[PDB]
């Protein structure tokens, strides 16, 4: 048995992985904001209360359905910096340099989040950035109590943080002591940055003093992001990838995500079976799904990348005839081992 | 990564997945600015056939080039019924995102689970390499495991997958009803 769903019959729902951020989004709806207004408030709130994942130093995607029936996808994914190169993470022998793509300043793409938040607010929002970012600023300035789970994830990242003088300032208490469950976590410099954004918009992140701090710290610590990278960061409004499953329309993220394409591909394969007949958790149903997944991930490894740079056969991958061909290879009693799988089934 | 979902009274819906990649990103902050940098460069193929943090591989299509955006698995999704919002769904989990989101959607459409049931339901995963059927603890009983093993799956129990925040919207006489679910896996 499962707990009952959350229910609203008035203004809708705004749901995130942190109750403080969800509450902020929900209050925006209660105060007459639309789904975009709430989404923007949440994006900034999570940057403060969920720093493991929520951010202004990263990027992402927003898939949006508008009241007028339009469906759009916002790409605020990070970009490789201007000085990036194909083999930048390899040594002279052509071998991967341990941790270079994972820990530190060279591992970073040009952040898109702040640009993404502003882009959706400007095009589709109704409230002012100041109203929507103030709750995040309040939490950065005044702090919030570290949860049990946050104490745990902080501990798991501890040795990584200790590699960087910057992170030693922000993720440890006085005397470089570990933050513990129930400690007040205050983020004064983050509040300064958020205030620049409040006052100047996205230019408060991508230009001026904050852009100067980014370039400076990059130069100091072996990174390559510059003021030129930041001033040239662009969101892209893209067409979503669209499919159908049993009379429902699926709207999901297009390149530079692979997610929407393979989601629709796998559903397409599954659509050839009456899954409802045997129900949740039936081995026959799991088998059909798993074999579709197997092919999809093989296809991912060859065909998928940023379509602004490479040719991505999205239309072929989401074609129901291709899915039918995949389905017809699925045997009732056996799998196709991954060693035998060919991307596109060798016929794309 | 983290996913959030919003639906308003007018029929707008916004599904946002965003991230600094790993937990705490690159672990390096911008001194003076108070934020962590992403390690999103690891979502490129940094060498042909080299597995990344999620065991994903690539070649030319996802190679690094200046200004290029690294390939993602993020799947923020909206499902429509008669061009009206029915589901708003997404999840973190790197390579596991695609399969997590698929399962939630199928659980509603195929099996008529409510959105809480659809989210809490145990999840499986196949990503071709490694060639394994990944499951969650208590998620698959002996009879099902045995039948799938007999087919040739190598079944492995691993930590819980995903953190779905999802909304289902249904019509009523006056306006709509909104049903939501967070994911019990959030704190694991
Ligand atoms: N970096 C990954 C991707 O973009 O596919 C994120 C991290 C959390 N979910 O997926």
């Amino acid at each position: 048995a499962s707990y009952p769903p959350i229910k609203n019959t008035k203004v809708g729902l705004a749901l995130s992985s942190h109750p403080l951020a969800s509450e902020i989004g929900q209050k925006v709806l209660e105060e007459g904001g639309n789904a975009i207004d709430a989404a923007v408030a949440i994006g900034f709130a999570l940057a403060v209360v969920h720093p493991a994942a929520g951010n202004i130093g990263g990027g992402g995607f927003a898939v949006i359905h508008l009241a007028n029936g339009e469906n759009v996808a916002l790409d605020f994914r990070e970009k490789a910096p201007l000085k990036a190169t194909k083999n930048m993470f390899l040594d002279k022998q052509g071998n991967v340099v341990p941790k270079l793509s994972e820990d530190g300043y060279l591992a970073a793409g040009v952040p898109g989040t702040v640009a993404g938040m502003e882009a959706m607010l400007k095009k589709y929002g109704t409230k002012k950035l100041s109203q929507l970012i103030d709750p995040a600023i309040k939490l950065a300035e005044n702090g919030y109590a570290i949860s049990q789970r946050q104490a745990e994830t902080l501990k798991e990242a501890r040795e990584r943080f200790l590699k960087y003088s910057s992170s030693k300032k922000y993720f440890f208490k006085k005397g470089h002591l570990d933050y513990q469950e129930g400690d007040l976590f205050v983020q004064k410099d983050l509040a300064k940055t958020l205030n620049q954004i409040k006052t100047l918009g996205a230019k408060g992140f991508y230009q001026g003093q904050v852009a100067e701090l980014i370039e400076k710290d990059m130069k100091k610590n072996g990174g390559i992001i510059t003021k030129e990278d930041l001033a040239s960061y662009n969101v892209k409004w893209r067409k979503p990838v669209v499919g159908s499953y049993r009379g429902y329309k699926i709207i999901s993220m297009s390149p530079p995500s692979s997610g929407g394409t393979h989601l629709i591909q796998i559903l397409n394969v599954m659509e050839n079976a009456d899954l409802s007949a045997l129900g949740y958790g039936a081995s026959k149903n799991i088998h059909i799904a798993a074999e579709a997944m197997r092919q999809a991930y093989a296809d991912r490894s060859v065909y998928m990348g940023d379509a602004d740079f490479v040719s991505v056969p999205v239309d072929k991958l989401i074609n129901k005839a291709y899915a039918k061909k995949i389905f017809d290879t699925i045997q009732p009693d056996t799998v196709t081992p991954s060693s035998q799988i060919k991307p596109g089934m060798g016929q794309l | 990564t983290t996913h959030y979902s919003v639906a308003d009274r007018w029929g707008n819906a916004v599904s946002v997945t965003y991230t600094i990649n790993a937990s705490y990103g690159s672990a390096a902050s911008i001194d003076g600015a108070g934020f962590l940098l992403n390690n999103e460069m690891d979502d490129f193929s940094i060498k042909p056939g080299n597995p990344n943090l999620y065991g994903l591989v690539g070649g030319d299509a996802n190679a690094i080039e200046a200004n290029k955006r690294p390939l993602s698995s993020m799947s923020p999704t909206i499902v429509l019924k008669n061009n009206k919002v029915f589901l708003v769904v997404g999840s973190p989990g790197g390579s596991r995102i695609i399969t997590t989101v698929l399962q939630v959607i199928s659980n509603v459409i195929d099996y008529n689970m409510n959105i809480s049931e659809a989210v809490s339901a145990p999840r499986f995963h196949m990503q071709w390499l490694p060639d394994e059927l990944r499951i969650e603890k208590f998620g698959m009983p002996a009879d099902v495991k045995d039948n799938l093993t007999k087919m040739g799956y190598q079944i492995v129990t691993k930590p819980v997958m995903g953190d779905v925040n999802a909304i289902q919207v249904l019509p009523k006489t006056k306006g709509s009803v909104f049903y939501g679910s967070t994911d019990p896996r959030k704190e694991f």
